[PDB]
């Protein structure tokens, strides 16, 4: 009533979700090639082997320990949701703006 | 390469971009004489009949030898291994 208004953003949340999903699919099915040219397919265990080789650990460390690494990754991903929910002040930076 | 401009700078970046990709069949290791060979630098590829080892950002197939492979293991624990002869 006093002349102060709030305008809506140009990008709706659905568009942002589509962008994030596109990035996730590209980085899962292509590795890092989709950010420098045409997307080139590659199996995921081979991509993990090359990411292991990037940090100085040979490839055979992964191929002989695939199941253990997969289980560790799954458990680490699973714990994230409970960590986010249980902590009360996890998203403080985004709340301070509002 | 840098260039000047009124109240600013202009960069000319040169970049290398791959193109004209091709499809291939790949395997993580090569079994031979009860030993598993892994590539040193490059991936394993096959046109349909024979096997080769090539680099990453370019298609340059080469014969598989023991100069560009290291064994380091056995042939019962890697998933997806495909046996083929490895020359010397
Ligand atoms: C896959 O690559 C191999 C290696 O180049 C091909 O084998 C050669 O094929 C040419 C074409 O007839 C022959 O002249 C050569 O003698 C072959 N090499 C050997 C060692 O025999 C093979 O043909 C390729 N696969 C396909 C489907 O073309
Ligand atoms: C590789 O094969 C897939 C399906 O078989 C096809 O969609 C794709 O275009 C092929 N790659 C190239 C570079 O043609
Ligand atoms: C090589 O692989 C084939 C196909 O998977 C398999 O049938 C064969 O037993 C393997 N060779 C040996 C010596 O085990």
């Amino acid at each position: 009533f006093n002349g102060l208004t709030v305008l809506p953003p140009l990008l709706t949340d659905e568009m942002i979700a589509q962008y994030t999903s596109a990035l996730l699919a590209g980085t899962i099915t292509s590795g890092w090639t989709f950010g420098a040219g045409p997307a080139l397919q590659i199996p995921f265990p081979m991509q993990m082997a090359y990411r292991f080789n990037g940090i100085g650990v040979t490839q055979n460390v992964l191929y002989e320990n695939q199941k253990l690494i997969a289980n560790q990754f799954n458990s680490a991903i699973g714990k994230i949701q409970d960590s986010l929910s249980s902590t009360p002040s996890a998203l403080g930076k985004l709340q301070d703006v509002v | 390469f840098p260039q000047s401009a009124p109240h600013g700078v202009v960069f000319l970046h040169v970049t290398y971009v791959p193109a004209q990709e091709k499809n291939f069949t790949t395997a993580p290791a090569i079994c031979h004489d009860g030993k598993a060979h892994f590539p040193r630098e490059g991936v394993f590829v096959s046109n349909g009949t024979h096997w080769f080892v090539t680099q990453r950002n370019f298609y340059e197939p080469q014969i598989i030898t023991t100069d560009n492979t290291f064994v380091s293991g056995n042939c019962d624990v890697v998933i997806g291994i495909v046996n083929n002869t490895v020359y010397d």
